[PDB]
RNA sequence: UUACGGCGGU
RNA sequence: UGCCCGGUAGCCCCGAAGGUAGAGCAGGGGAUUCCGAAUCCCCGUGUCCUUGGUUCGAUUCCGAGUCCGGGCACCA
RNA sequence: GCCCGGAUAGCUCAGUCGGUAGAGCAGGGGAUUCCGUAUCCCCGUGUCCUUGGUUCGAUUCCGAGUCCGGGCACCA
RNA sequence: UUGACUGGGGCGGUACACCUGUCAAACGGUAACGCAGGUGUCCUAAGGCGAGCUCAGGGAGGACAGAAACCUCCCGUGGAGCAGAAGGGCAAAAGCUCGCUUGAUCUUGAUUUUCAGUACGAAUACAGACCGUGAAAGCGGGGCCUCACGAUCCUUCUGACCUUUUGGGUUUUAAGCAGGAGGUGUCAGAAAAGUUACCACAGGGAUAACUGGCUUGUGGCGGCCAAGCGUUCAUAGCGACGUCGCUUUUUGAUCCUUCGAUGUCGGCUCUUCCUAUCAUUGUGAAGCAGAAUUCGCCAAGCGUUGGAUUGUUCACCCACU
RNA sequence: GGCCCGCGGCGGGUGUUGACGCGAUGUGAUUUCUGCCCAGUGCUCUGAAUGUCAAAGUGAAGAAAUUCAAUGAAGCGCGGGUAAACGGCGGGAGUAACUAUGACUCUCUUAAGGUAGCCAAAUGCCUCGUCAUCUAAUUAGUGACGCGCAUGAAUGGAUG
RNA sequence: GACCUGGGUAUAGGGGCGAAAGACUAAUCGAACCAUCUAGUAGCUGGUUCCCUCCGAAGUUUCCCUCAGGAUAGCUGGCGCUCUCGCCCACGCAGUUUUAUCCGGUAAAGCGAAUGAUUAGAGGUCUUGGGGCCGAAACGAUCUCAACCUAUUCUCAAACUUUAAAUGGGUAAGAAGCCCGGCUCGCUGGCGUGGAGCCGGGGUGGAAUGCGAGUGCCUAGUGGGCCACUUUUGGUAAGCAGAACUGGCGCUGCGGGAUGAACCGAACGCCGGGUUAAGGCGCCCGAUGCCGACGCUCAUCAGACCCCAGAAAAGGUGUU
RNA sequence: GUCUACGGCCAUACCACCCUGAACGCGCCCGAUCUCGUCUGAUCUCGGAAGCUAAGCAGGGUCGGGCCUGGUUAGUACUUGGAUGGGAGACCGCCUGGGAAUACCGGGUGCUGUAGGCU
């Protein structure tokens, strides 16, 4: 899967099609002091051991890659998300293929 | 077990019949479907965009909704122990006019007017239809000849 | 090889050698005409069929032993190259074997029970011909005795029928010489090419 | 510092 | 789950940081010896796992995007 | 008494790139030397298991039969 | 704590979620550890539109050039291609080449498919924006269609000049609201290694290890046909290639009875029965001179042993008969 | 101090003890031998050689909660040792003047490739192995043989 | 003698003690005994107490660490309620037919029609593959197998098909229908266009047969099924495993099949008379104790009545 | 009696070969300066009007091949329902109602809509 560096799509902050910067999304730092982390840290304290299920029986090998579309025109600067059907290998700006190659493996 | 897929048992029925392949006749699209037109469903195989399902092919419904390229049809579906008024959006290539009421529409037109012919002429025409009656006592004629004597042929292989 | 009582009466829907089967051995019959195959139409006037009485399966291997039994007999009195035996039904139905214990319960039970191909048989209908020979009209009693010895190698019941046709053709032998004579039939080897009166007129000019 | 062999009969 | 290393001639391995691709092995030849054996020498053998980047060209020099092999963490 | 790879010169064996049947032991003939040993070279010897199919092409691919060895092995 | 399905369980396998052809008995629906296969992807083009073109193949020609290069003409209803498993579809095309593009965007409902007529997923017809393409009609909100995927709780990011942060203000922070993702392949979604011959409990003939019953592949025993064997000569004795049965002394297939129990190998001991006859009685036939043998018939009256090895049934050997 | 008890105490046991002792294992008299492997699993040992690594403390940014950086105990990783520690002791190629085999040579896997002995053994599936002996007759017994399914050295080997 | 024993003493339950057998620890030990928590839990067994009347099942759908169990729909009962017929036309409905009109790819058939298999000869010739000769040599000249093509011919297909049934499936067979007049629209747009909607007016007898319907709530049991026609899958077959349609058994007695779950008749309040069905009528055993009809058959193993309980190929100058 | 433009139904319209074609039309044709597009004015696009029905096109023909339609095949093959029918079975016959397919034989071969012109 190859999806380019730039893209003209709809942004809701003004309501037009206008170009964007598209980059791969990463999950971000799992912050302390969230409500389900403040809850989990007091339940797991004390005696009793592991108190909620730790999942281990993993089956899928890919992820739905999602893209962050940052609106390029100034004083908007408004981001969003967009998904693609899942894939293994993800390139962003890799040399659009021509249909007249001599493949030669 | 049995692969509950859309378009599953239609190896033959979502096909064009034989030597009627290719692109469609254009009077399929120049049909006029109003509300309450009784239409029947026969899904073709060339247009993929609006074929109904393999449960409505060969059934007959009635138009409740008309849009640019399709028609909402309310049909009855036999599910296990009850039948269901179901409403499907079907594109216009997959249907045609049901001629099942069109032999009723003549004998409401030429029945209402023949009713008022008996009011000007004064009779009791009995415009209701009857089934095929038992045959009238007719009279057969063997003029000239005499009947033919036939007999069963012998067995030879 | 199991007895032919097991592989008899037509029970399964017909299962031929195709890209779905791919594991079937060869039939023991591979030649089907064994007299003088080169003969013309008028060289052997009469024919005699053997005809099935019941709807059963005859194995490919039984059809071998029958045609050997008839080709052996007819070189003895009718002589070599004085007849034309043709075995007409071809074995296309593949029978299967559930080859268990491949003395143990150890392989399976009835668990994976769809078997492997094991032979070929021919599904025969009531009134369908099996073998057919054609000879001179002088050798008519040798037709029956050749087919009489052949029917002891088949299961079931067969009747032997001296036909009303001219050889292996489809036209009746009473008017065959009456009607090959003028134009309507032309002989091409061991068969007859019927010519209608509806083609181009040029081939009618090529005739006469 | 390392230097091992040399067919048989004449 | 992020941190920390390593990737080559036909196989092991030299370095190497801004200036060339090198010990041994195997192959092919010579030389040495009266002759073999050992021995010496020479050839041929290289997008360094692959995409870029300043300086001054660039496998390195640089940390990045990649794949193979190994790290200690663990809430759907 | 079910399965996996093999059927090839006198033997034995690899490869039978979908395009020749070629190492090697045994015999033959030379050459070699004073004469022999060993040697070295040349000549012989292939239904490439049987039949059918797949391209100016099949022993070689595909799968049918026959054969030869080599093997899945529960609680009761 | 130690998954389930399962012609007992185990081992194996996935019939555990999904797709195509068949089964399937011409609407739909329809099973088995039934048949033949496939799936956990891949694609910024293989998506969108518009234009131009025609495919596999074959023939006849053309320097090398030959079965296979390229060029040209002719024929060519799809015999090719359309990412892939199949089926359906497709010719100024849905294929092939080229030119612009991002509609593979934003948002509300309705409907179909599975169905309880719930959900996810997939799909359809719209409606409202904003766009692309084309001269335009139009077409397009992913792949020509049928498959390609995932709840709550939690995490994370994004969105509005938003709400709540508890006596009132300001600011961080925290909690909300809306929708993308981080998973549950046992795929409507628990967080999981054995062993027990020291074992235990509640059960189960819904469920194996005996007998019995059905079946008779396999074993055993026969019949028919007769190319050959037998110096000659099919049939004295045999008998290939077939093909038709019987028997339940073998082995299996089955799971009907029995799990609040039918004492489970062999030997010993003893009785009776069957004939598919080894011997003995009476016979018939021989490739029956005698003798010795063989093949049949009425025939179960009467006999059918002694030991070495082995738990053996079985096997094998010695000796008598 | 070692090995242990113990809810608790610097409480108890060995201990009224001290290496000819106490504690923990293995093998099993005598005679005779105890081969080769430190890769794996343990055990152990060492140098601010060094990667990873928690609190507390240090520094920075901030209105503060907090955030971030630095620094780095044991442990693991790395390196050495150890098999009378648990264990392991297979293949493949060449090679002798008949064939066969391989004293010799070279490799892989993974460290090393079963030495001395012993055997159809209470350990050998095939198997009632083969040969000799014992019996008229032996799936028995004994003695030999030995690419031994799957023998073997303190899992002790062989004796007597 | 690492000897045997008395009494005293010490060790106490996840502990003791063991020359080791998981031995012994008060007839109890692979974790004692006693009391309690405690009437511990059980998707698993066994039991579950009066009568009569009326109605009457299900073993299937989907989901579940689901498969001996539940939730869900279906089948059931009870409670009603809204109404319709009471006295030239039924509101309505139907496991039915008719009248039309659609739909479909199975049986069959077909392959001298496509795809895929497949046998045989004939005719023709570009040829190469290989032979036969005129011959130094010459696609100068003359034949054969093959291959190729053409016209035929034998045999087939669950996953092939032009054609294509029978049974089947849908719809329609009027008043909610038909016709006319006008007016709203922000939809559509050459147009008093098109289409929807609203109002008003006019004419009801519109296939056959049968029948009272409509509607809501509450709801138990069930969630192992089994058999037979016919249709079919795996299997050599099975009183075998698994489906389709209908009827049965389970829940059901009775008459016949000697006997019996399911076969054939027929379904059941308590009796009297009459008649029958299936089946029978020598004697058990009611009924041929008819002056029944016509033939076939002799067995030293006769034969004798759906399911159903015993036989094949082959053979007989045995009789017809 | 035909044609052109646009169509409908999509072979009775196709395919192969062969004859005829008045008049208008449709075409072949003749040329690249602009519009445009190519390796190439062949195609496509653009300017023409000296020729020609040679081709396409239109009519007709062929004991034509296909296609369409009807006979035979055939009340056949199958099939609804039924029987204490037959047969060891495999299968068969009857009752009750429906009811095909090829070989073979024959007959056909475009029909029309709106707008416009020739005759
Ligand atoms: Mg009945
Ligand atoms: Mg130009
Ligand atoms: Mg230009
Ligand atoms: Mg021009
Ligand atoms: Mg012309
Ligand atoms: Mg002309
Ligand atoms: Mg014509
Ligand atoms: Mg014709
Ligand atoms: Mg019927
Ligand atoms: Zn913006």
């Amino acid at each position: 899967v190859n999806v380019p560096k730039t893209r003209r799509t709809f942004c809701k902050k003004c309501g037009k099609h206008q170009p964007h910067k598209v980059t791969q999304y990463k999950k971000g730092k799992d912050s302390l002091y969230a409500q389900g982390k403040r809850r989990y840290d007091r339940k797991q304290s004390g005696y009793g051991g592991q108190t909620k299920p730790i999942f281990r029986k993993k089956a899928k090998t890919t992820k739905k890659i999602v893209l962050r579309l940052e609106c390029v025109e100034p004083n908007c600067r408004s981001k969003r998300m967009l998904a693609i059907k899942r894939c293994k290998h993800f390139e962003l700006g890799g040399d659009k293929k021509r249909k007249g190659q001599v493949i030669q493996f | 077990t049995n692969t509950k897929g859309k378009r599953r048992g239609t190896r033959y029925m979502f096909s064009r019949p034989f030597r009627k392949h290719g692109v469609v006749p254009l009077a399929t699209y120049m049909r006029i479907y109003k509300k309450g037109d009784i239409v029947d469903i026969k899904g073709m195989g060339t247009v993929q965009k609006g074929m109904p399902h393999k449960c409505y092919h060969g059934k007959t419904g009635r138009v409740y909704n008309v849009t640019q390229h399709a028609v909402g049809i309310v049909v009855n579906k036999q599910v296990k122990g009850k039948i269901l008024a179901k409403r499907i959006n079907v594109r216009i290539e997959h249907i045609k006019h049901s001629k099942s009421r069109d032999s009723f529409l003549k004998r409401v037109k030429e029945n209402d007017q023949k009713k008022k012919e008996a009011k000007e002429k004064g009779t009791w025409v009995q415009l209701k239809r009857q089934p095929a009656p038992p045959r009238e006592a007719h009279f057969v004629r063997t003029n000239g000849k005499e009947p033919e004597l036939l007999e069963p042929i012998p067995y030879e292989f | 090889r199991r007895p032919a009582r097991c592989y008899r009466y037509c029970k399964n829907k017909p299962y031929p050698k195709s890209r779905f089967c791919r594991g079937v051995p060869d039939a023991k019959i591979r030649i089907f005409d064994l007299g003088r195959k080169k003969a013309k139409v008028d060289e052997f006037p009469l024919c005699g069929h053997m005809v099935s009485d019941e709807y059963e399966q005859l194995s490919s291997e039984a059809l071998e032993a029958a045609r050997i039994c008839a080709n052996k007999y007819m070189v003895k009195s009718c002589g070599k190259d004085g007849f034309h035996i043709r075995v007409r039904l071809h074995p296309f139905h593949v029978i299967r074997i559930n080859k268990m214990l491949s003395a143990d319960r150890l392989q399976t039970g009835m668990r994976g029970a769809f078997g492997k191909p094991q032979g070929t048989v021919a599904r025969v209908h009531i009134g369908q011909v099996i073998m057919s020979i054609r000879t001179k009209l002088q050798n008519k009693e040798h037709v029956i005795e050749a087919l009489r010895r052949a029917k002891f190698k088949f299961p079931g019941r067969q009747k032997i029928h001296i036909s009303k046709k001219w050889g292996f053709t489809k036209f009746n032998a009473d008017e065959f010489e009456d009607m090959v004579a003028e134009k309507r039939l032309i002989p091409d080897g061991c068969g007859v090419k019927y010519i209608p009166n509806r083609g181009p007129l040029d081939k009618w000019r090529a005739l006469h």
